[PDB]
């Protein structure tokens, strides 16, 4: 069967440029053109070009015409999307789909599509997350439960993962998606619903990991200062 | 991706100091060309395919000739209408039945019957059309540069070391250089047309089987069938039913499948491997021009080989009237000359053999290599020999 | 801005029949064929309908598409909950040269006609931490969970005053219980955090509201 | 008094059969340039010097400046195999036939 394996995630800063992969297999790599299509996240698919493997000829979309470059290795069946001077517009999720079939270029169109590539452009730079505690209600009633969380504020690009107690805590976990704010940061917070009466007997440490940045934080979370009970 | 092995296998020399050969290309087969002073090449096709048929037809083999029905009508009473008439739920047919008070009607004679039997397929020989740009070739050239038994067949091998390549013609761009790093390039003009056979013919399908069979063979045949809908039409081949009976049942035999009414006329339509979307045309085939004058031997400047030289085993025949085999280098010198020709007799002083492997010679300085080698022998008895003098070895041969 | 025009969104019920429209012009769908592709959430699309009317193998007859001059339209019959996905026209156009697609149309799956029931928001609301504070600035936190349908609408309060300043809101995201959450943060100084007896998140839901509230010196 | 069209040339489709010895079919110009005369003719096999197809649509070519524009043509190919062929050398296409 066709199969195009595409290459992982990156994130670039504005002005950089990127190289994506695609590696085709399940069929004779040079009698299908490769079209690459992008997805900005929550928006539609705009078509990027083509490229014929067989010679390597190429036709981009006029948008991107002159920064965007598509090529290809006959020996490895791999195809290459190069976009240059990203900006925060770019990020989208790029694919790379096999043609139907087309002896031409003309009535092209993209059939077996790849995974897709999420290319995250922010600044932009780089900035890892500050972590803060979302502290328990100090509620005491018998069978009563608890929402502590934290809150992960301010962080370019994505992905961020939370886990709780280094994963061995999750029942009850909610970590919900992020919010991109018009500052271009995202923030994102996880909560955990825990029995009330046994606040303050139990460890909640939320283990925070922001890669891109390197960052990975682990914050412990209590009862509120106020709290007489827990 | 290269010819060594392959039966369908064909040795060309263009022409007479030709930097060019005219060619013929064809679904399973490969084709050597040599070429005075150049390195042996290797064109083959690889694939064919369209890079979206449709069905036209579909003759049935079948089940469903369980439930009856026998609308009885008394003499002088007219017609029997049966009530399964209405939708195609089952195929009826009218009879008529000697009766009367034996067997509760009134009056003596003819009464009529219309019976009905139901009808839905089980193996559907399906068949569909091929309209004549989607149209891709896919040509592999190979390079008989160093080899060994092992490497000869790696595409990966030789790819990595440039003896290899495989690229694809298009009506749009129907040529291509193919380079092949220090032994230049070559570069085919290959001209997508082709008989090729007109797409005349209907795309038979059969259970596993696929075949290609004429328009009207196919289509004036006679068997049920349906277009492109559940609806079947002529399922008269439920036939066998009018046992002529008995207002109570008439007996509605399943007609005999006998697949031999296919079989039977199995040589006369084309056999082809075709996947669910696809159909390898072999049918099919390319007429190229093999332009290398871009075409350049390599290790020109080294010296002859000179250490023993061992046969690695009995030389074996291609059925194509050369001989292959493996050489072993004693010698620890690095890339050299190997000294192989074919003599008609021990010790003669002029060759007879002409290499297939042309320019033959060891690719690596680490000593105890092997090399792969091809070679046409004369007819009758001959000499295969390497090195020279008393270093110098040799294994007899007789071509018929 | 997309060359072909499709609905944001439409939606029915389990087993009804719905349509999706895709306008053009005479370079594109009144010349050529369209296709449509379908996106089911989280993975790439696939091809849905060929050539104005064509299924590729595996793609079920209820599915049908047609074509009436600068227009194209996909039907769906016996909707089914797995055929929510967004869903993209395309036809190539002979005045850009190349494929454009349709904006795209987001097809939601109701409960049962006769009664998905609706669910109420679940919400949340934490103050700013004392560890945020102490870093001059603060957040208020909403989060709202197990709703269904999957649409709110958040508003903010100081005191009983609107703020629209300072508000982010998500999108609503599925659940693994197949209702949605949603978040939203509000942004405030420390000085504007003290300078009200309250803050309050107001979730509107099916034209009802679930409000939480949080003061900078109570202990909840 | 125009030039020849010298910038590729796509095919619409597969040619088809008037059911006349003749067979139409539709031209689509990448060319940029204006108002040229289409280099189409019908040989009897590839890169063959002279034509061998009368064509119908005598002294086609591109009506407008405008890009990518479409040119209809009808032409009379010769029995057996042919090819049909626009442009030349490595902007040439070509497209097979068979007339009975």
């Amino acid at each position: 069967q066709v199969q195009l394996v595409q290459s992982g995630a990156e994130v670039r800063k504005p002005g950089a440029s990127t190289k994506v992969s695609c590696k085709a297999s399940g069929y004779t790599f040079t009698h299908y053109y490769m079209h690459w299509v992008r997805q900005a996240p929550g928006q539609g698919l705009e078509w990027m070009g083509i490229i014929n493997p067989s010679g390597g000829s190429t036709t981009y979309a006029q948008k991107l015409q002159g920064r965007v470059t598509m090529t290809r290795d006959t020996s490895t069946s791999t195809v290459y999307m190069e976009l240059s001077s990203l900006r925060s517009e770019d990020t989208a999720v790029y694919y790379c789909a096999r043609d139907w079939g087309s002896n031409y270029v003309w009535g092209s169109y993209p059939k077996y599509w790849g995974q897709g590539t999420l290319v995250t452009v922010s600044s932009a730079s780089t900035k890892g997350p500050s972590v803060f505690p979302l502290a328990p209600s100090s509620k005491s009633t018998s069978g009563g439960t608890a929402a502590l969380g934290c809150l992960v504020k301010d962080y370019f690009p994505e992905p961020v993962t939370v886990s709780w107690n280094s994963g061995a805590l999750t029942s009850g976990v909610h970590t919900f998606p992020a919010v991109l704010q018009s500052s271009g940061l995202y923030s994102l917070s996880s909560v955990v619903t825990v029995p009330s009466s046994s606040l303050g007997t139990q460890t909640y440490i939320c283990n925070v990991n922001h890669k891109p940045s390197n960052t990975k934080v682990d914050k412990r979370v209590e009862p509120k200062s106020c709290d007489k009970t827990h | 991706f290269n010819c060594l092995g392959m039966s369908n296998r064909d040795f060309l020399e263009g022409v007479s100091g030709a930097t060019w050969v005219d060619l013929v290309l064809e679904g399973d087969s490969c084709v050597t060309i040599m070429s005075k002073d150049k390195p042996t090449i290797d064109v083959k096709m690889m694939n064919m395919e369209a890079a979206n048929l449709a069905e036209v037809r579909s003759y049935c083999y079948l089940a469903t000739v369980s439930d009856l029905s026998t609308k009885a009508a008394c003499p002088t009473m007219g017609e029997a209408h049966n009530d399964k008439r209405a939708d195609p739920a089952f195929v009826c047919r009218q009879g008529v039945v000697d009766r009367g008070w034996g067997n509760g009607c009134g009056l003596f004679g003819k009464g009529s019957i219309d019976t009905c039997a139901k009808f839905a397929c089980s193996t559907k020989a399906i068949g569909r059309t091929i309209l004549k740009e989607n149209i891709k070739y896919e040509v592999a050239i190979f390079v008989h540069g160093p080899t060994t038994v092992e490497s000869h067949g790696n595409y990966s091998t030789q790819v990595g070391a440039t003896q290899a390549g495989r690229f694809s013609i298009t009506p749009a761009a129907p040529s291509y250089t193919l380079k092949l790093g220090e032994y230049g390039e070559v570069t085919v003009d290959c001209e997508p047309r082709s008989g090729i056979d007109t797409n005349a013919y209907y795309v038979m399908t059969v259970g596993t089987k696929t075949f290609l069979v004429h328009r009207e063979w196919f289509m004036d045949l006679n068997l049920p069938w349906s277009s492109a809908g559940s609806t079947v039409w002529r399922n008269r081949e439920t036939l066998m039913e009018f046992e002529e009976p008995h207002a109570t049942k008439q007996s509605v035999i399943a007609l005999g499948s006998q697949e031999g009414a296919l079989h039977q006329a199995l040589a006369g339509a084309i056999p082809v491997e075709f996947s669910s979307n696809t159909v390898k045309l072999t049918s099919g085939h390319l007429k190229c021009r093999v332009k290398m004058e871009k075409l350049q031997l390599k290790g020109t400047t080294y010296g002859v080989c000179s250490k023993a030289f061992k046969f690695l085993g009995t030389p074996a025949d291609t059925g194509h009237g050369t001989v292959v085999l493996e050489l072993q280098y004693t010698g620890t010198d690095g890339p050299c000359k190997v000294p192989i020709s074919s003599v008609a007799s021990l010790n003669d002083l002029t060759p007879v053999g002409r290499l297939v492997t042309v320019n033959p010679f060891v690719s690596v300085a680490t000593a105890n290599a092997k090399v792969l080698i091809e070679l046409e022998p004369p007819f009758g008895d001959s000499y295969i020999v390497v090195g020279r003098g008393e270093q110098q070895i040799n294994h007899h041969w007789h071509k018929s | 801005q997309s060359v072909l025009t499709q609905p944001s969104s439409v939606s029915g019920t389990p087993g009804q029949r719905v349509t999706i429209s895709c306008s053009g012009s005479s370079s594109n769908i009144g010349s050529n064929t369209v296709n449509w592709y379908q996106q089911l959430p989280g993975t790439a699309p696939k091809l849905l309908i060929y050539g104005n009317n064509q299924r590729p193998s595996g793609v079920p007859d209820r599915f049908s598409g047609s074509k009436s001059g600068t227009s194209a339209s996909l039907a769906i019959s016996g909707l089914q909950s797995e055929d929510e996905a967004d869903y993209y026209c395309a036809a190539w156009d002979d005045s850009l040269n190349g494929p454009v697609f349709g904006g795209g149309t987001k097809l939601t799956v109701l409960g049962a006609a006769a009664g998905q029931p609706k669910a109420a928001p679940s919400v949340t609301l934490f103050p700013p931490s004392s560890e945020e504070l102490q870093a001059n600035k603060a957040t208020l936190v909403c989060l709202i969970s197990d709703f269904y349908p999957g649409a709110v609408t958040v508003a903010w309060k100081a005191d009983s005053s609107p703020v629209k300043a300072g508000v982010e809101t998500t999108t609503p995201s599925k659940q693994s219980n197949n209702k949605y959450a949603a978040s939203s943060y509000l942004s405030l100084t420390p000085e504007q955090w003290k300078s009200h007896r309250s803050y309050s998140c107001q979730v509107t839901h099916e034209g009802s509201t679930v409000e939480k509230t949080v003061a900078p010196t109570e202990c909840s």
